[PDB]
């Protein structure tokens, strides 16, 4: 069976380390996704219990983290707070029909471009959605979310194994609550808990048609959540020793999350900021977890008139770092279409200011890169007339095609009078394909060499371009 | 650019574009409300470049001895050439299509 209870003293610390860290995470999570703070702080809750019991790796703290939100906030806002639930249910579903397929080993196929991407796109979309608290502006906000940044980063040169995060919140709404602040809080934002998650089955959503509505989300959730998780996994084991299945941790990933949506909560996975401090700070066992998990419930429980009075400049200074800290990568001075699709995933989650387009138009460009790296799609055929003229019978799907190899399949040796250049059987779906077919002709032109163009607008029709 | 007027049934007419403002120079034909058309395009060493689907070997592109000046004969017009016709100057690039660094405010031309 191999289950055991080792090392409590330093398992139960460790879990109320991470439990305190891991309040203001599930609360401004909760805020960001444009939800009640309840919903996090409950995913946290029963996320960590049921990872706690039927978890692969141990000392790893699963609750409420950004990459599950940031993909439900367009969800909230368009169906509600409740489709979540729904979509929360699907995705452990999803997850533990992914851990009972045994699938995980194809997890190291995902293009490593897509999840750099994914990462700076989500720091940024935290970045910008702290923006929001900035528009109605007192100062008390600035200089208090300023005072934010500074106690947490001058602070912990001077202080030891305790959270400048810790020292800045408590300041902060000591402060704000002598002084009188006049200050948003985050009690106004949404409701905190007041009670144990009871049992809420999604009365919200209504079988078919809100399948097809909450399946998207929930595969894109899933994905992000055992792609979390077995980093998160795999991290923990090089810092320490384990065989941990990570088809077992995909499955209490799974159930994890069903009955977080069927107690009305988020969507959670693995944590590698909180699960490294876990570690770091002693935490090696399951009861870690748990007591995290649990003395986050009690503690919420405890502080809940406290808490409410909390000031929000304390919290979107966190979330100010937190964004920060996830950001900053590899800025590269390197293949051209890996840093195009990294680029992309972030630009377009950037207008859009939706994760999960970031993630798909990276998906499907990957694919595409791929389907350039395995096959040819198209080719070009030389066939003489009797007339002693080459018509060039370019056939197939053309897209971010290479110049070199277009003129490559061309004869530029002999400079003849007229070349006929047939795209009856082509298709363009690129811009790239245009300006490769221009190469060629600007090339025979400049050699002196006519050029006859045949079967055009059909091949130029299929353009991404037109939209 | 300068050449554009009222043609008959199998009429022809000669379109001189001017540059008042260099490898290349094109010709584009835009069909009210429908998609632009590529018609010509000409360098300087010499080499032509047609559009057999809309020119059935009818038209017939040349640069002038002028820095300034490419002429596009048009004969034997029908219902479906009438369109308003661009003169491109975008020069070293896109012999073929979406421009370059330089464009021209297209005359337009119908038949009968
Ligand atoms: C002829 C024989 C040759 C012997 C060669 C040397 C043998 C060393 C193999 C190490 O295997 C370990 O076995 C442990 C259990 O069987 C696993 O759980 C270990 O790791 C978990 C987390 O680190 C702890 O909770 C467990 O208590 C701890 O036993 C651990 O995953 C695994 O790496
Ligand atoms: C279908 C395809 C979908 C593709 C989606 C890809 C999802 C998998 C990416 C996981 O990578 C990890 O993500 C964390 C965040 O999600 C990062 O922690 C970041 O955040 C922590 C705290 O929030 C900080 O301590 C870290 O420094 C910071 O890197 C972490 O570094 C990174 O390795």
């Amino acid at each position: 069976q191999r289950e055991w209870f080792a090392n409590p003293r330093k398992d139960v610390l460790a879990g109320i380390v991470v439990a305190l860290a891991l309040i203001p995470e599930a609360i401004a999570f909760s805020i960001i996704a444009g939800v009640d703070p309840q919903v996090g702080l409950y995913a946290s809750f029963i996320i960590a219990l049921i990872t706690a019991f039927l978890g692969g790796r141990p000392g790893m703290i699963s609750a409420a983290t950004g990459a599950m939100a940031l993909l439900m906030t367009g969800l909230v806002k368009d169906h509600g707070i409740q489709y979540l639930f729904a979509a929360t249910v699907l995705t452990g579903v999803l997850q533990v029909v992914f851990g009972w397929a045994k699938l995980a080993r194809y997890l190291k196929f995902v293009p490593r471009s897509v999840m750099v991407g994914f990462v700076n796109a989500l720091a940024i979309l935290i970045f910008m959605a702290q923006l929001p608290q900035f528009v109605g502006a007192n100062w008390q906000m600035y200089a208090m979310v300023a005072a934010g940044l500074a106690i947490i980063y001058l602070l912990p040169l001077v202080f030891k194994a305790m959270p400048s995060a810790l020292v800045a919140i408590v300041v902060l709404t000591v402060v704000a609550v002598v002084t009188g602040a006049d200050v948003k809080t985050v009690g106004d934002m949404g409701t905190l808990p007041t009670a144990l998650p009871h049992f809420q089955f999604p009365q919200v959503p209504l079988t078919f048609e809100t399948l097809a509505i909450i399946f998207p989300v929930a595969l894109t959730l899933s994905l992000v959540g055992l792609l979390e998780s077995l980093l998160t996994a795999q991290l923990i084991d090089e810092r320490t020793d384990t065989t941990s299945d990570k088809n077992v941790e995909s499955r209490g990933q799974g159930v994890a999350n069903i009955v977080t949506g069927f107690f009305g909560g988020m969507a959670g996975c693995a944590m590698i900021g909180q699960s490294m401090i876990n570690v770091t700070s002693g935490g090696r066992g399951r009861l870690s977890t748990f007591v995290a998990g649990a003395f986050l419930m009690v503690l919420i429980l405890a502080l809940q008139p406290l808490l409410v009075q909390i000031p929000m400049a304390a919290l979107v200074a966190v979330m100010m770092v937190v964004a920060i800290s996830t950001f900053d990568w590899g800025s590269l001075r390197f293949p051209k279409g890996e840093t195009v699709v990294m680029l992309a995933t972030v630009a377009v989650t950037v207008f859009t200011h939706d994760l999960s387009l970031g993630v798909l138009i990276g998906v499907v460009l990957s694919a595409l890169f791929f389907a350039r790296k395995v096959s040819q799609l198209s080719q070009v055929t030389p066939v003489d007339e009797v007339d002693g003229t080459r018509t060039y019978r370019v056939r197939g799907q053309l897209f971010f095609v290479s110049t070199h190899d277009f003129l490559h399949q061309f004869d530029f040796t002999h400079p003849a009078r007229r070349v006929v250049i047939d795209l009856s059987d082509a298709h363009f779906w690129d811009g790239s394909a245009v300006g490769a077919l221009d190469k060629v002709m600007l090339k025979f032109m400049r050699q002196g060499t006519s050029v006859e163009l045949r079967g055009l607008n059909a091949a130029s029709a299929t353009l991404v371009e037109r939209l | 650019e300068s050449g554009g007027g009222l043609v008959q049934a199998g009429g022809s007419l000669r379109l001189s574009c001017a540059a008042s403002g260099s490898d290349v120079m094109g010709w584009f034909r835009q069909a009210p409300g429908k998609e632009r058309e590529f018609v010509a395009a000409v360098t300087r060493s010499g080499g032509k470049s047609y559009n057999a689907d809309s020119v059935k070997g009818r038209f017939t592109i040349s640069r002038d001895n002028a820095k300034n000046t490419v002429s596009l004969q048009m004969n034997s017009l029908k219902p479906e050439d009438t369109a308003v016709y661009y003169c491109a100057a975008g020069d070293t690039a896109i012999t073929s299509w979406y421009g370059y660094d330089y464009w021209g405010q297209g005359t337009q031309v119908t038949v009968s």
